[PDB]
């Protein structure tokens, strides 16, 4: 989910 | 079997000149560096001249610059030495020597002990 | 039933390989040096101030050096010279100043430097007997090296106080005669580190140490594309 | 007197040259042209032996075609099991500058030496199981270039002082000195019947020596520079030499003449080692190009190459039976081909 | 003229080498060729010996 | 279009992932298969290649999983795990580059002692400790990802290791320049000064260009999340991930491919496969 995190 | 035979020696008065030769056999002459070395009557062998396989680079000991010249002829297998303006200090037995290996530029040919690729020498008395 | 012999051989390797690994640590941490010089060179003082071959070991600031001096070998160097082709450095000691001993030394330096097997070995060059050169010159070079007549002291020369400018010129002339050979043939793979030393001088022990360090550092700098 | 003795020597040399020309009815190349070529030889590496750190100078196969002895510049000898690649022994040496080694035909002893001018003989089979030095042979003043084993009590050595010698191992004394060379002696080879041996030297010559008499029987010339490797033919009536002039030459001991020249326009490097196959049909030589060429010994054609080294090849040998060829180089690896 | 001592030894050695009953080259060459042919089938480095016999693989 | 999040085609992520995968695989194979390449420096290069492979594989996997789920509980655990792998692998990549720089500093400044310091036992210990710490930190940084402490610790670690790498390479450059000055002063005599400057330019510029935008993103993620300009800057997260993967694809060419032995091994492997 999303791309990486903190996006 | 390889041989080097010097020639053109003799006795000359101070200020005179000689042309020495050296005939080689048993090897490809054009692939080796050639040198002239002298044996002083009371001193050990001393290097005199070093000519490259092509003749493009010629080195001389400082004591002979402007007085001695060398050349080679690869079509005749002959090495020469022009000895001009000679002085009593130049009395010695002269030998024509070959570098131990073809296609190289490192030579160890003034050894006191019997060197395999050295001629008999010619006496140059002045 | 033959498996018992095969098992035994495996055990032998385990014992041997572990020992070889220990030896590998000792081998790579030891710096090997070859010591050569002129017939009149004060090699005995080069060794004292620091069969067919002699070995001397040194520990300098916890660094292990192994110096090999050529013993009673034949004057024909072209065959055993190849063996010393992986030493850290070659130390060549030439005495300044009866044949033209300096020309012989230059001819040997030349041949060693241009040897196909020694292209990666650096040379530490010691010029000895400075007081004999100084006395001979102040008491002649042009009769052996005519170009000396036109030689001038390098602008970056740093002679000791009290030296005769004629002696300083002779020292730098000889040094430059060796350096021209080194510079002309070298292609950045190895360097010459000439030094002007006295017959008796204990400082020579640190000169080799520092030179060995610089040799290794520039080797790695070459590897990292920094130098 | 000296000039007259020199003239006499030259007259004898001319007589020898004419005596040899008189027998030169045809060359080898005019006889073997009717023999089918061996064709392309493609050997492949089967095993690699690792453990040495320094360049390897010498390797020698034992008589069982199963064990190898090798010597590096570290100061170690390693005994290897060519079949299982496992090590058997790792002998530390008194000094690291070792140039030659040999494996005894009995498997009981290993000899080696080099710049220390001492030939050290190790007993591999002891009651304690530990390898110990049994003898140190000294007398030679120059570096030791080659050692060969005749029997358990006799060893043949050569050194850089232009003299070869036969040593009595048990007493430790030198018994025979072989003189006449003017350059360093580079390599020895023993006859199949170990009555004769040949010595190559940095004189561009080789000599056929009588082991029992101490007499030099024949002198062979032909190379232009220093001779680095020599190897007897399987039959025992010929030997092959390699030199720094990038040529290999086959000599015949019965005709006292050069028989064949092995060369190529693209080879300008010397020949570190020479060896023959069991049948004598193939001649193998290691070069300075980090490879080995296999030559057809009867044709002087190249049969194939052995490439797999990144530094100077230092040694080459073939098993007594003939099942494999092993080489060593300055890369600190040994390789076996098939 | 002390060096005559070494020259004399050379002369003696040359005399010993002069007195050799040298064989004709063509015969020795034929013998070496015949030797090589007689054992050609026995040489594992020329003969394509099967892998099941070759102990190295 | 700053307010909208920049959308990058999945294909690009899967392409960079596969290509860098093959390249780092070739690096690790060339090292494993060439016995000569067993010095500490090559173990550190191997560690770097492994970390880069993990970055590329983890991002390619996350991209494929997202694409497949979008074309069609579990999502949280999958997302929760993949992210811990990615964070751990990124930390390992940065630590590996620092270890290489330190290794080189040691050789240049401890030439005579080096072999008594970087013993294979210690290289193995260092690499294993680095990998264990990076894995543990990646797990803790993902489990507690909704906390300012994790982002702060990530930017601190990045900028500390950037400063250390730049300092080490600048010092080595200055030593090389001193050697150049002494070598040039001889009676017999690009250039070394240009080769050195280019080497530093590539080594530092690639690291900073391919990493720093991501950590600048995190800096804005704490400092100015709602600012109109920082939001526009943060819209490029999906590009900053590509720049990071582009470091995984580039880095082998400035470390592993400078050595002649690794080049020879590469070319033999390539012709075999
Ligand atoms: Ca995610």
């Amino acid at each position: 989910l999303d791309h990486x995190r903190w996006k | 079997q390889v041989q080097l035979q010097e020639s053109g020696g003799g006795l000359v008065q101070p200020g005179g000149s000689l042309r020495l030769s050296c005939a080689a056999s048993g090897f490809t002459f054009s692939n080796y560096k050639m040198n002239w070395v002298r044996q002083a009557p009371g001193k050990g062998l001393e290097w005199v001249s070093d000519i490259s396989q092509s003749g493009a680079s010629i080195s001389y000991t400082g004591s002979v610059k402007g007085r001695f010249t060398i050349s080679r002829d690869n079509a005749k297998n002959t090495l020469y030495l022009q000895m001009n303006s000679l002085k009593p200090e130049d009395t010695a037995v002269y030998y024509c020597a070959r570098c131990p290996a073809p296609f190289t530029r490192d030579c160890f040919d003034v050894t006191s002990t019997t060197y395999a690729y050295r001629g008999q020498g010619t006496q140059v008395t002045v | 039933d033959q498996r018992n012999e095969e098992k035994a051989q495996r055990e032998a390797n385990k014992k041997i390989e572990k020992q070889l690994q220990k030896d590998k640590q000792v081998y790579r941490a030891t710096h090997r040096l070859l010591l050569l010089g002129a017939g009149e060179s004060g090699k005995n003082t080069i060794v004292k101030q620091m069969s067919g071959i002699f070995e001397t070991k040194f520990q300098v600031d916890k660094v292990n050096f192994h110096m090999f001096d050529v013993g009673a070998q034949r004057d024909e160097r072209r065959k055993w010279i190849q063996c010393f082709n992986d030493v850290t450095a070659i130390i060549f000691v030439v005495a300044s100043s009866q044949t033209n001993r300096l020309q012989a030394a230059l001819k040997l330096f030349d041949s060693i430097w241009n040897n196909k097997w020694l292209r990666d070995t650096s040379v530490i060059l010691f010029l000895n007997k400075q007081d004999l050169l100084a006395e001979k010159v102040l008491a002649k070079i042009e009769d052996y090296f005519p170009e000396f007549a036109r030689y001038t002291t390098p602008e970056d020369a740093t002679p000791e106080p009290g030296e005769d400018p004629r002696v300083t010129r002779a020292k730098y002339f000889i040094r430059d005669e060796f350096l021209r050979i080194s510079t002309a043939s070298g292609d950045g793979r190895h360097y010459c580190y000439p030094h002007f030393t006295c017959a008796v001088d204990t400082e020579n022990i640190r000169r080799v140490f520092n030179d060995c360090r610089d040799i290794i550092q520039r080797m790695h700098l070459r590897q990292y594309e920094l130098l | 007197e000296l000039d007259q003795l020199r003239q006499e020597a030259e007259q004898l040399k001319n007589q020898i040259r004419d005596a040899r020309k008189a027998c030169a009815d045809a060359t080898l190349s005019q006889i073997t042209n009717n023999i089918d070529p061996v064709g392309r030889i493609q050997m492949r590496t089967r095993r690699t032996l690792r453990g040495h750190l320094a360049k390897i100078y010498a390797m020698h196969w034992g008589t069982d075609s199963r064990l190898l002895v090798s010597a590096s510049q570290d100061g170690k000898l390693i005994i290897w099991d060519s079949y299982t690649t496992n090590k058997v022994h790792a002998i530390p040496l008194r000094s690291s500058w070792v140039m030659t080694c040999a494996y005894a035909p009995s498997g009981n002893y290993v000899a080696c030496g080099g710049l220390d001018n001492i030939c050290s003989i190790y007993n591999l089979k002891t009651r304690e199981g530990n390898v110990r030095v049994s003898r140190e042979l000294a007398g030679h003043t120059g570096y030791l270039s080659c050692c060969r084993f005749l029997d358990d009590n006799q060893i043949v050595t050569s050194s850089g002082d232009t003299t070869c010698a036969l040593w009595d191992i048990e007493t430790g004394q030198q018994t025979t000195t072989f003189t006449g060379h003017t350059g360093d002696v580079m390599s020895l080879s023993l006859a199949p019947d170990t009555r004769l041996f040949v010595s190559g030297a940095c004189d561009a010559s080789a000599k056929l020596w009588d082991v029992r008499e101490g007499m030099c029987r024949q002198t062979f010339t032909g190379h232009e520079s220093d001779i680095n490797a020599i190897c007897f033919f399987p039959n025992g009536n010929a030997f092959a030499t390699g030199s720094d002039d990038a040529t290999c030459r086959l000599f015949d001991l019965r005709a006292d003449q050069e028989l064949m020249t092995y060369s190529h326009d693209n080879i300008i490097c010397g020949i570190t080692s020479v060896s023959f196959s069991k049948s004598g049909r193939l001649l193998l030589a290691g070069y300075d190009d980090f490879n080995c060429n296999v030559w057809d010994a009867l044709k002087a054609d190249r049969a194939g190459v052995l490439a797999g080294h990144d530094n100077r090849v230092s040694c080459l040998g073939v098993t007594d039976d003939g099942m494999a060829v092993a080489t060593g180089s300055w890369d600190s690896f040994l390789k076996i081909w098939n | 003229t002390a060096s005559i001592a070494q020259a004399r030894k050379l002369v003696e050695q040359l005399k010993m080498e002069a007195n050799i009953d040298r064989i004709k080259v063509s015969k020795a060459a034929a013998d070496l060729m015949a030797y090589c042919e007689a054992h050609a089938k026995e040489d594992p480095l020329l003969t394509p010996v099967p892998a099941s016999e070759n102990p190295f693989r | 279009g700053c307010y909208e999040q920049l959308f990058v085609s999945p294909e690009v992520f899967v392409t960079l992932g596969v290509i860098s995968l093959l390249e780092n695989i070739l690096v690790i194979v060339a090292i494993a298969k060439n016995k000569n390449l067993h010095s500490p420096m090559y173990f550190f290069i191997c560690s770097l290649a492994v970390a880069d492979m993990l970055v590329s594989v983890s991002n390619g996997s996350e991209t494929i999983v997202i694409t497949l789920l979008n074309s069609t509980s579990f999502t949280v655990n999958i997302d929760n795990v993949i992210d811990s792998v990615i964070c751990s692998s990124l930390l390992a990549s940065i630590c590996s580059l620092l270890s290489i720089a330190v290794d080189r500093y040691f050789t240049i400044f401890y030439a005579l002692q080096y072999h008594n310091i970087m013993t294979v036992k210690r290289v193995g210990i260092i690499i294993s400790c680095i990998w264990a710490a990076c894995t543990v930190s990646g797990i803790l940084f993902i489990i507690y990802s909704d906390s300012s402490a994790v982002i702060i610790c990530l930017i601190t670690m990045f900028f500390t290791m950037l400063a250390l790498m730049a300092s080490l390479y600048v010092h080595m450059f200055l030593m090389a320049r001193l050697h150049i000055k002494r070598i040039a002063v001889l009676p017999g005599t690009q250039g070394a000064n240009m080769k050195g400057a280019i080497t530093l330019t590539i080594l530092i510029g690639v690291f900073v260009v391919c990493w720093a935008p991501f950590f600048l993103h995190l800096i804005f993620y704490i400092s100015c999340p709602q600012n109109p300009y920082c939001v526009c800057f943060m819209s490029h997260f999906n590009l900053y991930l590509i720049l990071i993967m582009c470091n995984s694809i580039i880095d082998p060419l400035i470390y592993a491919l400078r050595s002649q032995e690794l080049r020879k091994t590469f070319k033999e492997i390539i012709c075999c496969y």
